[PDB]
């Protein structure tokens, strides 16, 4: 799912 | 905090292989398990990740279609099933935790047409230091272990990495540098172990 | 869609090196960066995760940072143990995948050169009794770790029958290789001699064996 991709984008986020 | 992996695999082209990754202890739910491989002489390549909690997975375009990652009821116990194997897929496969902070120890997958064959061991006879060894010829697959005099002789000992031949079989040499006088005073025997073929060979190396 | 790294870096012992990693706005600019050290023969070691965290036990002369689409690993107090390949990794949101750079090979400068030791074994009596003949050429303790191997039958080069190992690192940080020449017993016995020639840094060692 796109929802799982969104999860992963958030897990790995580093601004 | 660690990851334990299934053991080495030998496959024909076209075959499939299922590798297993298990956390050493207990975990609070889960983040993710990655798989990453490294072919000899090449770099690191990501194969995908899976949540052991939910079973959701993602694979890169490069592997989509050939791979299935699965998990069981456990919070940390993932599986990689790689299909349609080719020579290019020979590599060490690794699993890692979610932040790539902790890595499993690797498992070798060798894709090859050759069948298991035990080595033929030959003496490399020495004629104030002398070189003497044994040639471990025409064996498949890797590894071979070689010791000398059942572990009592370590200094001067140099086992070389094997050559892969055009036939697909390996060959390696092991050699030991000793004082020339001990050629008359000490027996030298190389202990060759090839576990893949359940074969052990002790080969006495006599002076020329 | 790809991560790039310089192919190599080098400094003398005790200096600082910085290794560069370039991506795009969909990966390095926005995702954690990890760094891994790999010495062929050993599993890769995690050095940095979450862009600047060191795993328990990782020496504090390693550090990670990031600026825009570029990420950087700094190594201070350089030692011989630091040699090997360094890979950066990060998550790409447009691809939904982990990308790895091509790796940077680190060399510690100043190490003394060493000409190779060559040992040439003729076919064994037992092998010949079994109607095979292998010549074994063992090459050890050379630095830098690249050689060329050539074989002669009397004075002429032997085009057929050779297999040669790539160089491999020893406990003393020098390099080793092997070459093998496969012959029939008849081929071995007919010629006056056989030779293994090893070329290193433009100079050559030749060792010679004979059936007699």
């Amino acid at each position: 799912g796109i929802d799982f991709q969104d999860e992963l984008d958030e897990f790995f986020k580093n601004v | 905090v660690q990851l334990v992996q299934s053991g080495t695999e030998i496959k024909q082209p076209g075959a499939s292989v299922k590798l297993s990754c298990k956390a050493s202890g207990y975990t609070f739910s889960s983040d993710y398990i990655h798989w990453v491989r490294q072919a000899p002489g090449q770099g690191l390549e990501w194969i995908g990740l899976i949540s052991p909690q939910s079973g959701n997975k993602v694979y890169p375009q490069s592997f989509q279609g050939r791979v299935i990652m699965t998990t069981d009821t456990s919070t940390s116990t993932a599986f990689l099933d790689l299909h349609s194997l080719r020579s290019e897929d020979t590599a060490v496969y690794y699993c890692t935790r979610g932040r790539l902070d902790v890595w499993g120890p690797g498992v070798l997958v060798t894709v090859s047409s050759a069948s298991t064959k035990g080595p033929s061991v030959f003496p490399l006879a020495p004629s104030g230091t002398a070189a003497l060894g044994c040639l471990v010829k025409d064996y498949f697959p890797e590894p071979v272990t070689v010791s000398w005099n059942s572990g009592a002789l370590t200094s001067g000992v140099h086992t070389f990495p094997a050559v892969l031949q055009s036939s697909g079989l390996y060959s390696l040499s092991s050699v030991v540098t000793v004082p020339s006088s001990s050629l008359g005073t000490q027996t030298y025997i190389c202990n060759v172990n090839h576990k893949p073929s359940n074969t052990k060979v002790d080969k006495r190396v006599e002076p020329k | 869609s790809v991560l790039t790294q310089p192919p190599s870096v080098s400094a003398a012992p005790g200096q600082k090196v910085t290794i560069s990693c370039s991506g795009s706005s969909s990966n390095i600019a926005r995702s954690y960066v990890s760094w891994h050290h790999h010495v062929p023969g050993t599993a890769p070691k995690v050095l940095i995760y979450g862009t600047n965290n060191r795993p328990s036990g990782v020496s504090d002369r390693f550090s990670g940072s990031k600026s825009g689409t570029s990420a950087f690993l700094a190594i201070t107090g350089l030692q011989t143990g630091d040699e090997g390949d360094y890979y950066c990794g990060t998550w790409d949101t447009s691809l939904s995948a982990v990308l790895f750079g091509g790796g940077t090979r680190l060399t510690v400068l100043g190490q003394p050169k060493a000409a190779p030791s060559v040992t040439l074994f003729p076919p064994s009596s037992e092998e010949l009794q079994a109607n095979k003949a292998t010549l074994v050429c063992l090459i050890s303790d050379f630095y830098p770790g690249a050689v060329t191997v050539a074989w002669k039958a009397d004075s002429s080069p032997v085009k057929a029958g050779v297999e040669t190992t790539t160089p491999s690192k020893q406990s003393n940080n020098k390099y080793a290789a092997s070459s093998y020449l496969s012959l029939t017993p008849e081929q071995w016995k007919s010629h006056r001699s056989y030779s293994c020639q090893v070329t290193h840094e433009g100079s050559t060692v030749e060792k010679t064996v004979a059936p007699t």
